[PDB]
């Protein structure tokens, strides 16, 4: 056969560091990783991402839509209006085809 | 900054598409104009040149 | 749009010049940051789609896949950490190199406003995801997945290309705006049926149907756990943002050539569900469920409804996150035993509770709850598809019974039961896994309680 | 487990000139 | 060797495409193609084995029969007009027999069947001027004569020539046999795309060159003659991988890379030109040869292939790589797609 | 392709001698001397498909 | 010496060197020149 | 220079203040239809250069 | 397909009327780009002859960044004139035949009668 | 590379910068025979270059520092080993020899490269061609197999006649007794365990083979012991020996261009050498030699370049 390594044995890691966070296997640069991924990720990320969206205004004119239709229904009722007007466009401005 | 810059921003880059879509379809039949008969600056082939014919009396009278 | 491509692309610099003890962390804080500057483009005020440029335009459909990508980065990052702690250097810079570039290609390919460019960057990201699960696989049938994945996708993808420049020497342009509103009717022809044909089957293959799906399963049992994450929870998502972005111009006969598809979807959802039940590897029940989730949105998109596409974007978005969340947790669970056999760790509930508790609310974020956007995405394509047909809801309760059969076997027979006590090799848990799967998890609640987010463009 | 790498048997596959 | 011989034979190499592609009479373009022919048979067998001889042998015999029907066209023409250049009103007979020998020198298929052969049991840097250095004079012939060709002809002698390239490359397992389906598929490509415009065969001609170009120095810096031999580089030159990987992938013709380029160009003139049909199964075809490619990536690059023990000597010695001419063209042809309309003309 | 370093540089290698009428040895025609010089000065300047 | 061999390039290559800097600097300045007339020869063609 | 050590912390920031340049550099580019939109097209008002910048 | 037309110097790099035209701004994103594999170049070609991968070669890579940008420059200028005379061309054969290039007349959304396919 | 096709073309030839005494001459004998003194006064006075015997660690001191590197890094052989058991479970014998040839290869181009680059003749001892000797031994003795034999045939094939044999072949017969109370008396315990049939072995594989073939192509010095054990009459012959024969005698500047060359470029000496048969005994595989790689590549002084190293020196890295 070739000379080959073997399978290598899978050390117990909370053997010699019992602190372990996942990261690295000195403690030092493991703690600054538990450190640095909590607090980019959970602190500044998912907190101020989350006011930022919460604070963006009228997202795609929701509010903006909310004021309009209630001033066009106002104006429609109290003018006698048809509300809600069956074509869209104007037949007027519409030319059909002859027969 | 607001939504009228972002709006005539579109306008302008629907613009440049739109002239240039128009004059790649422009240069497609002017491509297949100037090959079909070849009278523009495009697709001219050779010939042989003038200015190696000998223009010179002969030998013989009948050239 | 360069504000968020640019720092991505000066990602790469970062890897390679930092410190080999402070690689991980420099490259996890700057793609979080990254993140953090990708969503930026949620404000949308007006109606009208950000055009940054004459080349990079935004989207409400757009967007999320964006900051989906960008957020799914150092959950890479955090999830590939370990499993390359005893690896040379360089090659660890140049794995965390390639999940950079597949980042920086895929936020482009999203943004892309040229059909022609959205190719070249699909094939961009068809790259590196090869390299990915070829080099670093560990079984030996990651040459075959990668085989399979590449000419799978290739051959869908060149009929495309052969439509796309088609379309340009038709049209002028090849430009997205500019084809949804000078887009014109097709006379029904059968060259009109095999265009809508070559310009559909690529993203047909990209996300599976029944047929092709093929290689998913493979790519997703032979990929690592980043490749798995990014598969998974992108180029699925790639494939069916082509097909609602191509759509548009084959108006007229979509309605006719959508009926086989609409059929393998569905009857391929529930077969796929029953492999799911009938699986003994993890990763495979995950890569079918999966199929069964795209099939639901291929089947969406398909139709054509207003209430289908805004469903095909939740479910989009909600799949993403729920896959990723359970193929990491399969990957925490494989990192301790190095096996992917699904009967073999029983009772790891009693040693990993709170792994227990996440795994409890992946695998019912994976069936449908009604507090989440998996069922909010689900029940309006459920919706759109009984509006469709009234038949499809016979399929879909078939389908639904099945998901949530596979979804309880597996929490049962994977965490509950009695503990195999001869697997002494249980370590406790990991903080970066446990902050891998809140990770995963908190972002679903959030975009639960708005989901007028993950609403695409028809609403 | 540790990745696999190609062995004897992977390797003598790409010999003899015909695949 | 010899200095004085070195000199002359290189001299004659290089004049023989020079006075063809700068030569106006079609009797000098034909002395030009014998200058190549007869000028490259030398460097040919210099090694002076049985392999070099049977190499030189036929690489004669097809270049000479060649050489004889693109004499008969030119005295043909010389009958017909009294010119010594295919005018406009030649006869299509004349131009196609000058298209079909001008393939078989070429070799591209159905007349392909010489290239394998010759390229094996050829050294890697005589393999290299061969593939690269040979086929720019007929190409130049056939450029010149850009109107007045055989579209039929020409797209059935391209479709043949991708397709056999393709399978053969596919089939292979010696690097030099790979390299020349490789050959015989881009020529393909660039004979494709030849009656349309002559600026796009240029471009492949020259993506094609400089994409090849490293990929045979690459083969001469450890003398790596087998897919095996190839294997054992992460223990020789574990530097070469990512360039070695990243060509491969450019001349599979993947994107982003700019191998992607030519193909993309032709297929885009092929729609112009209304030719679907041959410009999908062209690039049907392209995925053939990019899965032959990709399977030498795995052996080469993804894996390590195991290696043996005078390896370690090979790892205490030194080496010597050329500066200016590998790193460059590696570069030019793996990262200058966004350099596209600057490279079509 | 086709360089012209014989029109570049003004120089006339295989230039004179490229059709019948052009620069006999001693004073001699081609037999088709008036022919091939009416055609040529036909086809120049509209050359290809013009003059075909 | 650490080498039992002397190596090949111990000492730069001075000729080299100064060659290849001298180069650099000779190109930079005469693309920067040759800019300056472009754009001073397109002004004086069509105006400013 | 008075820092120094892990210098390539100012690497992402600087591809971030480039791609704001270079997004503003975009914004002069386009240009076109400053105020010629049929929907805004308003006054330039008594001490305004330009509508946005 | 464009050797043939009139005027047309051969073998000539840039002809005088490439001079009315503007050049590169020189800090221009193919400019930089070619900069950049330059650099790339330079770094490549010390990886492979196995020296530090920038602490060595400085000279090498000034002199691969400078060459490709000033090879960059003159090709750019180049293909800036061969575009620049290709649209002169086009535009002058436009104007030469009007009779094969009408004005077409569009008509507003007011006369043509799309069909309308409902989506039930 | 400085020496090349410019420095030929200005002038470096070899046949100018050729001596009377620039000779390739080759000692050879039984395990413990007199050989290494003898090449030793040989070389002193003749004013020859003397090249020990290549043992394991060649490539270890004639590249780097110089020192001898780990039992990994050069090779894994373990001479040592093979003496206390061969025939091993593991493939050590032919390892042990596939790496001496290679060694012994890489010497004989280090001694031609000096020879045809400043003239100075080279003595050798047990060049390339008697180490087939040692090969056949171990595969009459058992201790190899035939695939083996056949591998290191086919190396050899491919390495050996793209050189040139030595001028002249000293030989040292000694009989086996001789040798064995030789070996006895040196003391090595390792050494004191080999066979008297292994030494019949190899001295039966040098008259029959090695000899003959060395015979036809220079000229052969077998000597007894006391016509050895006396470095003077060996001289003599030498000096009044007539080079009569052989490849050396048909060649010219360009061929020792294109040989200097080839044996200048050491990759090229041992490119066949490393030929990808997949012998078990030879073939190691993807972990094992990714780590001894690794760990070589972050032995000092090998990092990068020989020109191009910090930890050990190299201050002007930023110019070259
Ligand atoms: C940045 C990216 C490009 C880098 C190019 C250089 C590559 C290199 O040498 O890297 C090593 C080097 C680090 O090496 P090291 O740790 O020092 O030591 C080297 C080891 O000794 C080496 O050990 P070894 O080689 O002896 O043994 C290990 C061996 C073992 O072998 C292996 O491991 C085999 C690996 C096989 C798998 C990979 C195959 C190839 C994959 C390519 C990428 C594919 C995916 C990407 C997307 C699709 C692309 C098509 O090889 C390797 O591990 C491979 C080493 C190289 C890896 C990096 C490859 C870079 C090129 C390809 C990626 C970039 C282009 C695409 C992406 C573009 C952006 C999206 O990298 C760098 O230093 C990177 C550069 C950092 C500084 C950048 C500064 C920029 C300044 C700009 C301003 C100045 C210029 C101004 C210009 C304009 C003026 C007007
Ligand atoms: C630190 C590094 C940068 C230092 C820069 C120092 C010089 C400086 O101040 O430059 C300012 C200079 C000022 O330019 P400007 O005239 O004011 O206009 C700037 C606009 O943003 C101009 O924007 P634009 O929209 O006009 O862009 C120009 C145009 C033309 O631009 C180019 O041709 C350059 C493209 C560079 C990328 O770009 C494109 O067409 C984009 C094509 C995108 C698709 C390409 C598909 C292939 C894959 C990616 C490229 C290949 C990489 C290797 C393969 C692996 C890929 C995975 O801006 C730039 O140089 C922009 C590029 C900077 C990044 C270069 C690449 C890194
Ligand atoms: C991965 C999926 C593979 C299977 C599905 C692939 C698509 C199947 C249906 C489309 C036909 C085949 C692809 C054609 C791509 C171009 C389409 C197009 O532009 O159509 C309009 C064009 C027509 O052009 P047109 O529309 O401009 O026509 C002119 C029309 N008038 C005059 C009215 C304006 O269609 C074609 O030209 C089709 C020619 C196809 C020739 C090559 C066929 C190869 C074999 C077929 C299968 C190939 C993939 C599978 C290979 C094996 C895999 C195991
Ligand atoms: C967009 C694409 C995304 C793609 C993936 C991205 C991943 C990375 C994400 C980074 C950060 C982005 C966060 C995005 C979501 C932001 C949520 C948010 O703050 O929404 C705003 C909302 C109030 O806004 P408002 O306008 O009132 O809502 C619409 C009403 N018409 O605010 C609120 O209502 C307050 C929300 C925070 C307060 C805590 C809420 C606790 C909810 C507990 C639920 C318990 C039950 C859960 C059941 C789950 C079952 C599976
Ligand atoms: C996998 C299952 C495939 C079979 C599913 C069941 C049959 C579906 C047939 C079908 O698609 O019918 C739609 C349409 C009906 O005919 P009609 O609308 O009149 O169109 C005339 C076409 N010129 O018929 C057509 O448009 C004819 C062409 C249909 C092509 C379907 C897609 C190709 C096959 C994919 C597999
Ligand atoms: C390093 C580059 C050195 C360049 C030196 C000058 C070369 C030159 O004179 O180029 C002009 C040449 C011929 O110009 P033209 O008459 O248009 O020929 C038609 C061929 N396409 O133009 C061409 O052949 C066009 C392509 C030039 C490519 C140069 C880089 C390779
Ligand atoms: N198996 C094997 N052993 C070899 C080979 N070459 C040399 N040896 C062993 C034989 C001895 O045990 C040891 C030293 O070799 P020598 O023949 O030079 O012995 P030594 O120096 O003791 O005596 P000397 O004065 O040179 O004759 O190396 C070889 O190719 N194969
Ligand atoms: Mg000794």
């Amino acid at each position: 056969q070739w000379q080959e390594d073997p399978e290598p044995e899978d050390e117990n890691v909370y053997a010699k560091n019992p602190d372990f966070h996942g990261y690295d296997s000195d403690p030092v640069v493991d703690v600054w990783n538990m450190r640095a991924v909590f607090f980019f990720g959970f602190s500044i990320v998912l907190v101020f991402g989350t006011t930022f969206v919460a604070y963006v205004p009228d997202y795609r004119m929701q509010e903006w839509a909310r004021r309009e239709a209630e001033r066009l229904v106002k104006y429609r009722e109290v003018n006698g209006l048809p509300i809600m007007e069956s074509n869209y466009f104007d037949p007027s401005k519409i030319q059909l085809p002859e027969d | 900054d607001g939504p009228e810059k972002n709006y005539e921003k579109t306008l302008a880059i629907l613009q440049i598409e739109s002239e240039k879509a128009e004059l790649r379809l422009k240069e497609q039949e002017v491509r297949r104009l100037m090959r079909a008969r070849g009278d523009g600056p495009w697709y001219q082939f050779p010939t042989p040149e003038k200015e190696f014919i000998d223009h010179s009396p002969k030998a013989t009278p009948d050239n | 749009m360069l504000k968020i491509i640019l720092p991505s692309l000066m990602l790469l610099p970062l890897t390679w010049l930092s410190s080999p003890k402070k690689t991980w962390t420099n490259v996890t804080s700057y793609s979080f940051l990254i993140s953090l500057t990708s969503l930026t483009l949620l404000w949308q005020t007006d109606e009208n789609y950000k055009n940054f440029s004459n080349m990079f335009s935004s989207d409400p459909l757009s967007t999320p896949l964006i900051i989906l990508t960008a957020w799914l980065l150092p959950l890479m990052l955090m999830a590939s950490q370990n499993h390359l702690k005893k690896d040379n250097n360089v090659l660890q810079k140049l794995y965390i190199s390639m999940l950079i570039s597949l980042q920086i290609l895929l936020i482009m390919t999203f943004s892309a406003t040229e059909l022609i460019m959205f190719y070249i960057l699909f094939e961009a990201t068809l790259i590196p995801t090869l390299i990915i699960i070829t080099r670093w696989g560990n079984q030996t049938e990651r040459l075959n997945a990668g085989i399979y994945f590449l000419f799978y996708t290739l051959i869908g993808s060149i009929p495309l290309l052969i439509a796309l420049i088609l379309i340009q020497n038709h049209v002028g342009t090849l430009n997205l705006m500019i084809l949804s509103f000078t887009t014109h009717t097709l006379d029904a022809s059968w060259s009109n049926n095999l265009l809508w044909l070559a310009c559909m089957m690529a993203f047909l293959i990209k996300m599976p149907l029944y047929g092709v799906h093929l290689w998913l399963p493979k790519a997703h049992v032979e990929a690592p756990i980043a490749g798995s994450m990014i598969l998974a929870a992108i180029l699925l998502k790639l494939g069916s943002y082509g097909m609602i972005r191509i759509s548009i111009i084959l108006d007229p006969l979509t309605k006719y050539m959508a009926y086989p598809f609409i059929l393998l979807s569905l009857w391929g959802m529930i077969m796929t569900s029953s492999i799911c039940l009938r699986q003994t590897d993890l990763k495979s029940l995950i890569a079918y469920s999966s199929v069964s989730h795209m099939a639901l949105v291929i089947a969406s998109i398909m139709i054509q409804t207003p209430w289908s596409f805004m469903g095909a974007t939740m479910l989009m978005i909600a799949h993403g996150l729920t896959s990723s969340l359970l193929f990491c947790l399969a990957n925490s669970n494989y990192e301790r035993i190095h096996s992917r056999t699904m009967i073999m760790a029983r009772g790891l509930q009693m040693v990993f509770p709170l792994m227990a508790t996440w795994w409890l609310m992946a695998s019912l974020a994976n069936l449908a709850l009604p507090p989440s956007i998996n069922l909010m995405g689900e029940l309006f394509i459920t919706m759109s598809l009984f509006s469709w047909s009234n038949f499809t809801i016979i399929l879909m309760g078939i389908n639904i019974i099945i998901t949530g059969m596979y979804s309880m076997y597996m929490i049962i027979t994977t965490q509950r039961g009695k503990l195999t006590n001869h697997m002494i090799n249980l370590q406790p848990s990991h903080t970066r896994e446990l902050t891998l799967m809140a990770l995963h998890m908190i972002p679903l609640i959030l975009l639960t309680t708005s989901p007028k987010l993950i609403t695409g463009l028809t609403m | 487990a540790r990745q696999w790498q190609p062995d004897i048997e992977w390797a003598e596959q790409f010999s003899g000139a015909v695949m | 060797m010899n200095p004085i011989t070195l000199a002359i034979i290189y001299f004659t190499i290089f004049l023989g495409p020079v006075i063809t592609m700068s030569s106006t009479n079609l009797m000098l373009m034909w002395v030009g193609l014998e200058f190549s022919l007869l000028a490259i048979i030398p460097m040919l067998i210099n090694k002076k084995n049985p392999r070099s001889t049977e190499a030189a042998t036929k690489y004669f015999v097809t270049q000479a029969t060649a050489s004889m029907i693109i004499l008969l066209a030119i005295v043909l023409n010389y009958k017909q007009l009294g010119t010594w250049m295919f005018q406009q009103q030649t006869n299509g007979l004349i131009l196609n027999m000058t298209l079909m020998a001008l393939s078989m020198k070429l070799g591209l298929a159905p007349f392909h069947f010489w290239l394998p052969e010759v390229t094996q049991g050829i050294p890697l840097h005589m393999g290299l001027i061969l593939l690269t250095w040979q086929k720019i004079a007929p190409l130049s012939i056939l450029i010149q004569i850009y109107p007045l060709l055989n579209s039929t002809i020409i797209l059935m002698l391209a479709i043949t020539s991708i397709f056999m390239g393709a399978w053969g490359g596919l089939n292979q397992t010696q690097m030099r046999k790979i390299m020349a389906y490789s050959s015989i598929a881009h020529m393909g490509w660039m004979l494709a795309i030849l009656p349309y415009n002559p600026s796009l065969t240029l471009l492949n001609l020259m993506i094609y060159i400089i994409l090849t170009a490293p990929m045979f120095m690459a083969l001469m810096l450890n003398n790596s003659m087998t897919i095996n031999s190839i294997s054992l580089l992460w223990n020789k030159t574990p530097a070469m991988l990512t360039m070695i990987s990243l060509m491969l992938l450019s001349l599979g013709g993947l994107p982003p890379l700019t191998g992607f380029l030519p193909k993309w160009i032709i297929i885009t003139e092929l729609m112009k030109n209304n030719c679907l049909i041959m410009a999908t199964l062209m690039a049907m075809m392209a995925l053939l040869n990019l899965f032959f490619y990709t399977r030498l990536i795995y052996s080469t690059s993804l894996t390590m292939f195991p290696t043996n023990n005078n390896s370690k000597m090979m790892t205490h010695q030194t080496k010597t790589k050329p500066n200016l001419m590998f790193s460059t063209l590696a570069i030019m042809s793996t990262m200058t797609l966004p350099l596209a309309p600057q490279l079509i003309t | 392709p086709f360089l012209d370093i014989q029109k570049k540089l003004g120089i006339s290698l295989d230039r004179h001698f490229m059709f019948l009428s052009a620069e006999q040895p001693y004073k001699n025609a081609a037999r088709c001397h008036a022919f091939e010089k009416e055609w040529i000065e036909c086809a120049h300047g509209i050359g290809g498909t013009r003059a075909k | 010496k650490f080498y039992v061999r002397e190596p090949v390039n111990a000492k730069p290559n001075w000729l080299a060197v100064g060659l290849s800097v001298g180069a650099s600097v000779f190109m930079w300045i005469y693309l920067i020149q040759t800019h300056n007339e472009d754009v001073l020869e397109y002004k004086r063609r069509n105006g400013l | 220079q008075l820092l120094r050590e892990h210098w390539v912390h100012i690497l992402v920031p600087a591809g971030f203040v480039f791609g704001c340049y270079l997004d503003r550099k975009d914004d002069e580019k386009l240009t076109a239809f400053r105020n010629k939109s049929m929907l805004f097209q308003r006054e330039l008002r008594p001490n305004e250069e330009v509508t946005w910048k | 397909m464009m050797n043939g037309r009139p005027g047309h110097e051969p073998l000539k790099f840039l002809p005088d009327e490439a001079r009315s035209l503007p050049p590169p701004k020189l800090n221009d994103p193919r400019l930089v780009y070619m900069g950049l594999l330059g650099y790339c170049t330079g770094l490549m070609d010390n990886m492979l002859r196995m020296r530090p991968v920038m602490r060595a070669g400085l000279h090498r890579q000034l002199l691969f960044v400078t060459s490709f940008v000033f090879a960059g420059y003159f090709y750019l200028k180049r293909q800036n004139y061969l575009y620049a005379v290709k649209d002169h061309d086009m535009f002058g054969y436009i104007k030469l035949h009007p009779e094969d290039f009408p004005e077409k007349e569009k008509k507003t959304y007011a006369e043509i009668l799309e069909p309308f396919h409902p989506v039930r | 590379l400085r020496y090349g096709l410019l420095a030929a073309i200005l002038g470096d030839k070899t046949t100018k910068k050729l001596h009377e005494y620039s000779r390739v001459i080759t000692v050879d004998g039984n395990i413990c025979s007199g050989k290494n003194k003898l090449a030793k006064e040989i070389a002193q006075q003749l004013g020859m270059k003397h090249y020990p015997e290549a043992g394991i660690q060649y490539s270890s001191t004639t590249t780097g520092d110089g020192r001898p590197l780990d039992i990994e890094f050069s090779g894994s052989c373990s001479l040592e080993k093979f003496y206390d058991d061969p025939k091993s479970n593991d493939g050590n014998s032919y390892r042990l020899q596939s790496w001496l040839y290679a060694s012994r290869l890489l010497q004989y181009a280090d001694a031609l490269e000096h020879l045809l680059s400043t003239g100075q003749g080279v003595v050798l001892e047990r060049s390339i061609y008697s180490d087939f000797v040692f090969l056949e031994a171990m595969y009459n003795q058992g201790y190899i197999r035939k695939q083996c034999v056949d591998h290191y045939n086919e190396i050899k094939r491919l390495t050996l006649p793209e050189y040139l044999p030595p001028h002249a072949v000293i030989y040292i017969d000694v009989p086996v007794p001789e040798v064995q109370s030789r070996i006895q008396k040196k003391g090595d315990p390792h050494e004191m365990k080999v066979t008297s049939a292994y030494l019949q072995d190899i001295e039966n594989a040098y008259k029959k083979t090695f000899l003959p073939k060395m015979s036809e192509m220079c000229e052969v010095l077998v000597y007894d012991s006391w016509e050895a054990e006396d470095p003077t009459k060996v001289v003599e012959d030498i000096e009044y020996l007539k080079y009569n024969k052989g490849p050396w005698l048909k060649q010219d500047d360009w061929t020792f261009h294109y040989l200097r060359m080839l044996v200048q470029d050491k990759t090229e000496v041992l490119n066949y050498t490393t030929i990808p048969v997949y012998l078990p005994e030879i073939t190691i595989g993807a972990h094992q030699g990714s780590r001894i790689y690794n760990s070589f590549r972050e032995l000092p002084g090998r990092k990068y370049a020989p020109g191009y190293n910090a930890e050990v020196g190299d201050k002007w890295i930023w110019l070259k």
